[PDB]
This record gives structure tokens, C-alpha cells and sequence, in this order.
């Protein structure tokens, strides 16, 4: 994907 | 003479680069400085102790958040940005201790700095935010909140801002990282703001991260394939433009990640539209266009459904 930057998973509370 | 200890002396170097500037004596003074941080910071441990992280935060406001194509003194700016990349980087950083200091008024400021012309200082505002998204998670809806209305701002009113592309590569990487089922503001914000910046007449400068986004969103929940699919095919250049190539390659990209069933749904307005690029005066839109029968799953897609999809594509084959 070239410029895909590391996946920031959503497993915090908003 | 016992020149103090290692802690001590951190301090003291990091203050020294407050001092905003033999004119290229003390340049260098506070160059040799930032270096020599760089590789403490790395390749010690436990050596960022609670003092050092407001004299951190501190030194990179005092250096960053400023008035603003490439920089002046860029060399002296890129080992602050490398230095604090390391900083949140390293095993004993502790965002506990960090939001003391890294807050809503220090990200606030950090998002302006993207209007920056220097690419090579947008690429380390790209990576320092990602960074920061990462690592507290108490700042992670401020974020987004922040780049949305940036995004709302660019689309609706004074359409201008040099880091659209770098926030979208950040998104890619939060859209790509979304949980099981998608927030109801996350699909507000894929049809009502990423949708719409379809539409600005610089979408070549930042399409690539643009579609990347579209089609992780997908990729998730296929639900909003008959919105997404619709809104391109309405934001698509009813005029015989060049810039149809970025379409047809956004639209390519959700086809490879389509599923049959929402397929069915959009497949008729969306071969009328590419049959309209089959017939184009621009070489390159057909070309592009034609190029979609060598994929092999848009083929056994229009397989299952030949029986409509191929009257559009050759109307003069079908009665």
C-alpha cells in the first residue's frame, strides 16, 4: 500500500 | 572538577536549545546538542526520569509552535522533530507522566503546523501525531474531532491547507485499526466529509490517501457501498476531464474489495458511467476504463450478472 503508516487499533474508551 | 550528573546535564542541554538563535557558533552549539540527545535518548534506558518530560515538551514548543517553501534553519528544525520522535518512541516514556504536558493546547498547535509548504516538515508532523494518536488514548477523539473540522474547513470555506494528504495518511492508519462495529460517527464522518472532498479542485495533490480511506472503510463495514459508490459516480467530472483516471482508479479499488451483494445494488449506474469512459475523446480515460476486464473478480461479478451489465457495455450487441 506505500504509504500506509501502522495500524492504530481502536480499543480505548471515548 | 565533577561536571554533574547525566540527568543534570539532559536538563541543561535541553535548555539551551530554548535559546532561539558567532551567530553560527551557538547555531552549532545547540546542533551538537540535539545530536548528542538523539543518541541518548536511544540507545540508554531509564533515563527519561519526570523532570526531563516538561523540559522536552517545553524545548519543542519553544522551538515549533511559531508563526509561519522550504525552511531556513531546516537542519537545525529536523533533529528537534528526530529528537522528539525518539522521545515518544523510547521503552521508558510514560504517557501517564506526558499528558501533564502533551495536551489539547499542544495538539492543537501541532495540527497547524501541517499548513507548512516544507513537505519534508510535514512528513515528521505526519509521523510525530501518529505517534501521539498511538500512545494516549485520552487524546484520540480530540484528534479526530480537530482533523475533521480541518477537513470541514478546507471543503466549505477557505479551501486551502498544505497537509491535506498527510492527515489522510494518519486516518488510513486509524480507519484501518477501526473495532468490530463501526461508530455511528465514523460512517457521519465517511459520507459527510471524506465524501465531499471528492469535489475540490486540488483532489490530485491528495487523492491517493483519500481513496485509501475510502476503500478501508469498506473494507470494514460493506454497508456503505451503495452511499460511497453513489456519491463518487455524483462528485465523478461530468465534463470529459483527464482527472477521471483518479476515479476510475478509486473505483477499481472498492470493486476489488466489493461484495457480491452490494454489488447488485450500484452496478447499473456505475457501468452507464464507465460505459460513457469506454466512448471518451481522452485516450487515457479509456484506456483506464478498458483495463478493468483483466480483473478477474469484476469479471466473474459481471459473470453472475450478465444479464444486465453487458447491454450497457455493448449496446449495439443487445437488440
Amino acid at each position: 500500500p506505500h504509504f500506509a503508516m501502522p495500524p492504530i487499533h481502536e480499543d480505548h474508551l471515548e | 572538577v565533577p561536571p554533574a550528573d547525566q540527568e543534570k546535564l539532559f536538563i541543561q542541554k535541553l535548555r539551551q536549545c530554548c535559546v532561539l538563535f558567532s551567530d553560527l557558533k551557538w547555531k552549532e552549539v545547540k546542533r551538537a546538542a540535539l545530536s548528542e540527545m538523539v543518541e541518548y535518548i536511544t540507545h540508554n534506558r531509564n533515563v527519561i526520569t519526570e523532570p526531563i518530560y516538561p523540559e522536552v515538551v517545553h524545548m519543542f514548543a519553544v522551538n515549533m509552535f511559531r508563526t509561519l517553501t522550504l525552511e531556513a534553519a531546516w537542519p537545525h528544525l529536523q533533529l528537534v522533530y528526530e529528537f522528539f520522535l525518539r522521545f515518544l518512541e523510547s521503552p521508558d516514556f510514560q504517557p501517564n507522566i506526558a499528558k501533564k504536558y502533551i495536551d489539547q493546547k499542544f495538539v492543537l498547535q501541532l495540527l497547524e503546523l501541517f499548513d507548512s509548504e516544507d513537505p519534508r516538515e510535514r512528513d515528521f508532523l505526519k509521523t510525530t501525531l501518529h505517534r501521539i494518536y498511538g500512545k494516549f488514548l485520552g487524546l484520540r477523539a480530540y484528534i479526530r474531532k480537530q482533523i475533521n473540522n480541518i477537513f470541514y474547513r478546507f471543503i466549505y470555506e477557505t479551501e486551502h491547507h498544505n497537509g491535506i494528504a498527510e492527515l489522510l495518511e494518519i486516518l488510513g492508519s486509524i480507519i484501518n485499526g477501526f473495532a468490530l462495529p463501526l461508530k455511528e460517527e465514523h460512517k457521519i464522518f465517511l459520507l459527510k466529509v471524506l465524501l465531499p472532498l471528492h469535489k475540490v479542485k486540488s483532489l490530485s495533490v491528495y487523492h491517493p490517501q483519500l481513496a485509501y480511506c475510502v476503500v478501508q472503510f469498506l473494507e470494514k463495514d460493506s454497508t456503505l457501498t451503495e452511499p460511497v459508490v453513489m456519491a463518487l459516480l455524483k462528485y465523478w467530472p461530468k465534463t470529459h476531464s483527464p482527472k477521471e483516471v483518479m476515479f476510475l482508479n478509486e473505483l477499481e479499488e472498492i470493486l476489488d474489495v466489493i461484495e457480491p451483494s452490494e454489488f447488485v445494488k450500484i452496478m447499473e449506474p456505475l457501468f452507464r458511467q464507465l460505459a460513457k469512459c469506454v466512448s471518451s475523446p481522452h485516450f487515457q480515460v479509456a484506456e483506464r476504463a478498458l483495463y478493468y476486464w483483466n480483473n478477474e473478480y469484476i469479471m466473474s461479478l459481471i459473470s453472475d450478472n450478465a444479464a444486465k451489465i453487458l447491454p450497457i457495455m455493448f449496446p449495439s450487441l443487445y437488440r
